[PDB]
DNA sequence: TTTTTTTTATGTACTCGTAGTGTCTGC
DNA sequence: GCAGACACTACGAGTACATA
């Protein structure tokens, strides 16, 4: 808040203890563990997608692993160490950016300097960030040195695509995994976020925030700056409506029920009001299409449907117990073949007008009237 | 056509691109299109003669100066081609970003610098990317031309940098009298190979010149017997050849006749062979030879395109393919929707 | 294709043939490339060597009865030929066809050679402009610039050096993106502003060309070429064409902090301290305090090196982190006793100038802070 | 003479200022919002279709970051930096074309020069240019920095394709879209920049040079330059409309009611006479489908017929009325598909006559003769 | 630190006699009968899959050749030489991780060493780790080096893959292969290390434990470890269970299973499961179109099996045998459809998903 | 018993031979 | 001086491997 420096909300929000780490219970829950009891592996992989912690974690435990009150689960904030980690200037964490230190060469000078013990901490730390970018001779060359490491050298490494290792690394590293997070872990993250710092939100754009960045906190924290970019320093719905350039899901959903009830009309018209709002013709396919398919979901089960779309919930129901799911099937493919079709139509918007009217005329319950001379 | 012959169904075009350049109001990058053939080759040649010297009185060659002498020998440094490599088929990017940064240490001569791209449809994704900057910002007084066949084969981040020339086809007639001024061959034989290359004299020439009309004729008698017979797999023996691309396009077109002549149309593209199409319409239904004809568009295609993809395997399974179709109560395949 | 018998001494040619020896053999890119040229004309040897884009030819005087004619000779082969003689032994070469048979006292050995026309050259030209200048100056514009050109960097413009004057004064800037150092001295003669930009190899030849005599230097500064002259050596080379960045521009706008110290102390100190120092960076934190000078230096072995200047400082106490090799090869290019430095603000250029006189000047970029 | 060489329009128009931007309001708003306050990232990613000014906007954005006036929504052309920014040669602004080099080793030198300090430049702007053509060693080379960079660097990433980038290096960035602009807008930036060149033009050439040039502005200024070139220094519809073989009179319409009435003597005979006029293949097709949008929407709703095709309406009527909605959409498929098969079987006219032949197949064909 | 002191269970109980290495008893075997009998080949090279003690067996080999109680099978830990062999500092044992010391320069200074006669031990004893990397003039030392060999000269080679060395190498060389190990041995180790250890355990879990490893002991163990972190400071059968499914990699075939039984809500929860494991859709419907290939490719001949279904086969089996042909061809005409589908339907979570439901509607399953 | 048999474009490492560059040692 | 030696570093070429 009153720092004037605005630092990006990917980097000044990065978590400082084990308390700060949202979601991960599986990682959080076994480091604390394997930490408080001891017994600490040398050697650490931590394996999931993008923007969920494969770092950040990483640090947390470089932090509890030398500290000045010993080996703690709670990685303070006081002692020199765990502050010189958080700078990056710390002298023992030694981050190996193993994209650019990818040769062999620089693997085998990393393995020379090993045993010349740790200054001023516990443990020497060889960060490897995207271990999954060494090349062969260089994965293969710390293979004896991660099999009987010195007593004092901890290796913690961290991959998005852990199959891209050899086979033995994968045995020797522990293999810990991170679960992509949900969304509701995202709007509650984003909501402390917003809070702490003082800025003005409302709950619908926030939840819109956290669904399109499905999974990845950071995607999510980026989206979230650009949002408050695009709006006056303030995440609204309308400015993130506007910024993603997706349409409210009423909306479509009205759409896609005077598409169903044969009302040619009603989707002429909300095709000119979506042209005068300048949403994105492919950007509406694509919600109708997504809208369809939830449509399927909540035929095969009723619990496919979550809070994300409890403002048109009851719609949904009244959408799912009304038409069979073979409708559901030729609906989706119609609009489907639309999509695959529409860069080559005469313009998006007549694509998507034609691609409406195709499943008007084709389906089944009150087609298209035919013309009264055969 | 042996090396850039002048043609004057160019002779227009030339003197108006040149009074684009003379007056200094010439996009840096121009995309020729023109058919194979139709002599892009000489137009730039011509302009590159005109760019890289000592200003000639205003027209024509640029007379008897050092850059005519570096020209004509193929010594000029500031003439820079781009030339797939003959061991290869496509333009490696190494050879584009060589060429880019040369450009960009300035000339080495007086004058400006021209750097032509022998064609633009064999240049690969990386190559194609490679030259986007320079393109949209030469160093100084640069100027590019790129050949090719079909704009919409080019990238579309390409297309957008060049201002694009269209080389359009001779009149039909005026092609016809030029061919048989310079070929003596029947008035039939003549109107088909104009056709069979889509209006452009120069394939035709170079059809004529070598032995493709004899290949076309083998072609044409294999068809005769096969067509009645059903035995389709002995037009192997005249479909594998370095060819093949060519050969299947003139299948295409004797299929395309047939169903023309089905439907009766009043133009046809094979005039000379009228006994072919003929049997072709007599012996095969129009659903068949619909789906023959999608069958051998598909397999030429990927024959083009797919590099390094093997001839003889491709072939012979298309003809297989076919017999499997000419059998009835089988079902032909329809375009996929 | 003449008869070619040459009578000449070795204390008249092994000079000569070491000084056109220069950038010969090595890689061999192509054979017409060739050797040597040698041209015999009007009493005069011309011995020619080449890189396909540079060109020196040395002449030695024919006191002797000669054959006039233009052959090409092998680089290595004829250059330990010579040398290997005994001192002051005499050469006789003769040619039959393609063959050059060269004699010393009972020592015969047998040469191919190629057509001279095959040979490379360059075209002639007019000349721009042209000096006259004295060697010492010229081997000190030099040499205070040559260690900050470029090793192939993208950016050609850093590849070579800018030679440029303005009325009686010459300037020479090099620069590399992180360091710039600068040279101005006196001429003599007023001539008007055109820059020069010479490539590295080019400035190699020109620095072993030099032998610090009192035969002034002769230069022929050409639109996109080079032409320098030493005595009875001529050169040529190409030119690398753009424009260097505004040295102006890069000198610090606002020097107030002032320092000087001595250069020996200094350039012992910051040696001392690059031995600790980062091998793949060489980076080294200097503490500006009341009359005192503090660099710091780590490598990823975790080691430390801490070093302390007596020094003169009136200004406050700054903290800036600077390459130790960039340091390390001014002060080795500046020869004086007492060195100062102009300083700005922590993330600001440094200029390093020599404390006798302004002469030239330097800027070092800092690292990251 | 102030055009050493020819400064096409493409290179002299552009933008130098954010007044000049000819309608990217959604992104712009959110970069002026971020200067003028202290809000400022390190890594932007501008993406979207060719020639839509994601590289313009990003040197706007290097003009106004660098600009010694300050941290200005507006740059000011007034400032030394803005002056070498909009030309070459600023020790600072580090243009990179990705494509050019894609080797992992020049942007791992790249990384190692990162470290030090800006020359006089309150950022060291790196503006990467066609990112997406990057060796994957490269991209992985480039996520530690863009995560955790100095702050004295602003990294400026430009890609007309955001797929190919991995998935990892967009999650680090800000990504801006850049919509494709719309016909009135391509218009009215094409008829400021002729009334400011003092060259002659007419609506409808400018409106069809909007209409062809598919939302791409880079797209427009070269279809100028061929009217220009083509038009004897004025752009004029004659011109503009002979070079893109448009099409004035009903030979489309003629052509799409032969094929529904299943005449191919009819349709072969009329595109054998647009094969003799030389009329451009892919407009024919073009405007074939948009007939047949037209006949979809008035067999939905009569009045929306009601266009500029006024002249013609009773026939659209009438095909409306005598066709099913069915037989339509499969005409409409199958030419839409014999579209997208154009820059295939290079001889594009056969190919127009697959599409052809293939519509003409739904309906029967058979000799029968019955009225 | 302040944690006593805990060890790491991958290095720990590493055998020390050749009692205490389990499964491979045909090397072992092999090994103690050519000591027994003094018929001892110049070179052995050891091969097999990783974490099946090849290099552990070769320092076994290396300890029992110098023991100075004489060449045997058992040598004991009483010998100074033994327990130098222990400390990992023996003079007479040169140990070479060829994986880092690849160049030809270290592989020369190091072998030009036979020249020298060992300082205390029987015989000089090479163990090069980690040989199939290794430069090709290496190789040319190497084998110039083995070609004329010093009679107090024995190499010990260990590698993981055998067909990266020189055929004139392994001509030479005596050759172990390593059999991956057997499920029933990996179980009865780990029981037995889990009893000598101070930890509880369960029975299902250290079945689930040995079947999650690959047939590799080091794999096993690691996973052992990883587990009592997790298991906070229990091998329980919820914790392990739980770590494994978030560990859990073979989506693709319980998606098959379940899509086969039409089985909504499995397969519903399987596939949330593979998006919160965050992965590639393309590659996880590439994979489920592959293995419903292999099916339907096993029940026309069992020899479609091969190797690489050595730990799936037990499922493929029953698959293969209780689905019949036509249902399987419709499926996979159905995943091929949804494959080439994918890209253009929305982001491709919902498009697997919606062809994973296309594929459930065939069944009469409500 | 004997010969039979390959898809490129672009990029990234790895390792050895040869040369180019520094510098400094008793020569 | 000092040039050779000796180190040391860089560059080409041949080979192996990856991704698309
Ligand atoms: N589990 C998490 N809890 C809180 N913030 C997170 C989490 N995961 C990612 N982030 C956000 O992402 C930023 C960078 O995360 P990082 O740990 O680098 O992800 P990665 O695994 O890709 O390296 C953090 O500063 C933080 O704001
Ligand atoms: N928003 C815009 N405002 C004004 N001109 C534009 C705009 N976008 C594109 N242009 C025109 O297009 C030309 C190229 O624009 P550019 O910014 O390079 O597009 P790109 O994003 O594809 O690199 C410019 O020279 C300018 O004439
Ligand atoms: N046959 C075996 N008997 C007992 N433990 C084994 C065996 N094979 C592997 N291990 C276990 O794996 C760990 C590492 O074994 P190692 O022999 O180094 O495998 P590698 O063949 O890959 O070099 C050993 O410490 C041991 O715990
Ligand atoms: F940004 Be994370 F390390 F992929
Ligand atoms: F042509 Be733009 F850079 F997409
Ligand atoms: F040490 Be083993 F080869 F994994
Ligand atoms: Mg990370
Ligand atoms: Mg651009
Ligand atoms: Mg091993
Ligand atoms: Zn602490
Ligand atoms: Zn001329
Ligand atoms: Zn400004
Ligand atoms: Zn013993």
């Amino acid at each position: 808040g009153p720092h004037m420096s605005y630092q990006v909300l990917a980097r000044k929000w990065r978590p400082q203890t084990f308390a700060d780490v949202v979601g991960q219970e599986h990682v959080l829950t076994a480091l604390a563990n394997g930490l408080s009891l001891g017994r600490i592996h040398h050697a650490y992989l931590f394996s999931g997608t993008r923007g969920v912690g494969k770092t950040s974690i990483a640090r947390l435990l470089a932090k509890g692993l030398n500290c000045e009150t010993g080996i703690t689960a709670t990685p303070c904030g006081v002692c020199d160490n765990c502050r010189e980690i958080e700078q990056g200037r710390f002298v023992d964490l030694i981050e190996i950016d193993a994209a650019s230190r990818t040769k062999v060469e620089d693997t085998r000078d990393l393995l020379d300097n090993v045993q010349y013990a740790p200054a001023r901490g516990r443990f020497k730390v060889y960060l490897i960030d995207e271990v999954h970018m060494l090349s062969r001779h260089s994965f293969n060359a710390l293979l004896k040195t991660l099999e009987e490491p010195p007593e004092h050298v901890k290796f913690l490494l961290a991959t998005t695509d852990p199959q891209k290792l050899p086979v033995t690394i994968l045995s020797r590293c522990l293999q810990f995994h991170l679960k992509a997070l949900d969304v509701e872990q995202i709007r509650h993250q984003l909501e402390h976020i917003l809070n702490e710092e003082h800025i003005a939100h409302e709950p619908r754009a926030l939840q819109l925030l956290a669904r399109a960045a499905e999974g990845s906190l950071r995607d999510a924290l980026s989206l979230t700056d650009q949002a408050i970019a695009s709006g006056d320093g303030q995440v609204s719905t309308q400015a993130v409506s506007a910024m993603l350039g997706t349409l409210d899901d009423d909306q479509a959903l009205s759409l896609v029920e005077a598409m169903v009830e044969a009302n040619g009309e009603r989707v002429m018209a909300l095709i000119n009001e979506a042209a005068a709002r300048g949403i994105e013709w492919e950007a509406l396919l694509v919600e109708m299409l997504g809208l369809l398919h939830r449509i399927a979901m909540v035929q095969l089960s009723p619990a496919a449907l979550g809070n994300d779309m409890a403002a048109i919930e009851l719609r949904m129901r009244e959408l799912a117990r009304t038409i069979p799911p073979t409708d559901i099937q030729l609906y989706y493919q119609t609009l489907l073949i639309g999509r695959k079709e529409l860069p080559y139509a005469p313009d998006r918007r007549m694509g998507v007008e034609m691609t409406l009217l195709r499943a008007l005329a084709f389906h089944p319950r009150m087609p298209l009237p035919e013309p009264e001379v055969p | 056509g042996p090396h850039m012959r002048w043609y004057p169904w160019l002779r227009p075009d030339f003197e108006k691109l040149v009074a684009s350049y003379q007056a200094g109001r010439g996009h840096h990058a121009l995309l020729i299109q023109a058919l194979p053939g139709m002599g892009d080759d000489a137009l730039i040649y011509a302009l590159s003669r005109y760019l890289l010297c000592q200003q000639p009185q205003g027209h024509k060659s640029c007379g008897h100066c050092r850059g005519c002498q570096l020209m004509q020998a193929g010594t000029h440094p500031d003439y820079y081609t781009l030339a797939p490599e003959k061991g290869k088929n496509t333009l490696g990017v190494d050879a584009v970003r060589e060429v880019t940064e040369k450009l960009n240490e300035h000339a080495r001569l007086g004058g400006a610098k021209v750097v032509w791209v022998t064609d633009a449809a064999l240049l690969t994704d990386a190559a194609a990317n490679a030259l986007l900057k320079t393109l949209e910002e030469p160093p100084a007084e640069t100027w590019f031309f790129l050949a090719t066949r079909e704009p919409e084969r080019l990238l579309a981040t390409l297309r957008s940098r060049c201002r694009l020339h269209y080389l359009a086809p001779p009149p039909e007639q005026y092609a016809v009298t030029w061919l048989s001024r310079e070929v003596t061959m029947s008035q039939d034989a003549l109107l088909a190979a104009l056709r069979l290359s889509a209006g452009s004299p120069g394939a035709a020439l170079a059809l004529f010149q070598g032995d493709n009309w004899q290949a076309r004729e083998t072609l044409c008698q294999a068809l005769a017997y096969s067509v009645p017979s059903g035995d389709w797999y002995s037009l192997l023996a005249a479909l594998n050849h370095e060819q093949a691309p060519a050969r299947l396009h003139w299948l295409a077109t004797l299929l395309m006749d047939a169903l023309k002549r089905h439907h009766g149309a009043a133009q046809v593209t094979n005039v000379d062979v009228p006994g072919l199409v003929a049997e072709l319409a007599n012996h095969l239904s129009p659903s068949r030879l619909q789906a023959i004809l999608g069958d051998v568009c598909h397999i030429r295609e990927q024959l083009m395109s797919v590099t390094g993809i093997n001839r003889e395997l491709l072939i012979t399974d298309l003809l297989l393919r076919i017999e499997h179709y000419l059998q009835p109560g089988v079902v032909l395949p329809v375009p996929h929707l | 294709g003449p008869h070619m018998k040459f009578t000449v001494e070795r204390e008249h040619l092994l000079k000569p043939l070491q000084q056109v020896s220069g950038p010969l053999g090595g890689r061999p890119t192509l054979p017409i490339l060739g050797n040597l040229l040698l041209q015999v004309a009007d009493g005069t040897l011309s011995l020619t060597g080449t890189d396909l884009e540079m060109e020196m030819v040395a002449r030695v005087a024919l006191v002797q009865p000669h054959e006039p004619g233009a052959t090409t000779v092998p680089a290595r082969k004829f250059f330990d030929i010579c040398r290997g003689l005994p001192e002051g032994a005499e050469i006789a070469v003769q040619l039959e066809g393609e063959r050059m048979l060269v004699r010393s006292g009972r020592s015969r050995f047998s040469l191919s050679t190629l057509p001279a026309a095959d040979f490379p050259n360059l075209d002639d030209w007019q000349s721009e402009v042209e000096f006259t200048l004295p060697q010492a100056t010229m081997k000190r514009l030099i040499e205070a610039t040559q260690f900050s050109m470029a090793h192939q960097d993208v950016r050609y413009y850093l590849n070579g050096m800018l030679f440029e004057t303005e009325g009686e004064e010459l300037r020479t800037v090099a620069t590399d993106g992180h360091r710039l150092a600068v040279c101005s001295m006196p001429i003599g003669q007023s001539l008007p502003s055109h820059s020069v930009i010479v490539p590295r190899k080019g400035v190699i030849e020109l620095m072993r060309m030099l032998d610090g005599g009192d035969n002034p230097l002769r230069v022929q500064i050409g639109s996109n070429n080079i032409r320098a002259h030493v005595g009875d050596f001529i050169f040529t080379s190409k030119l690398v064409d753009g424009r260097f960045p505004d040295y102006r521009r890069v000198l610090p706008k606002n020097p107030d902090k002032h320092l000087e110290a001595g250069c020996d102390l200094l350039k012992q100190a910051f040696a001392r301290a690059a031995i600790l120092s980062n091998e793949k960076f060489r980076g080294v934190r200097l503490y500006v305090s009341e009359n005192q000078l503090k660099i710091t230096a780590n490598n990823p072995e975790q080691e430390e090196a801490e070093e302390i200047l007596d020094v003169t400082y009136s200004g406050a106490e700054m903290e800036i982190g600077f390459n130790v090799s960039y340091v390390l090869d001014v002060l080795n290019a500046l020869k004086c006793e007492n060195v100062r430095m102009m300083l700005t603000d922590s993330v600001s250029s440094v200029q390093i100038e020599d404390a006798a006189s302004q002469s030239a000047a330097y800027v070092v970029m800092p690292m990251r802070l």
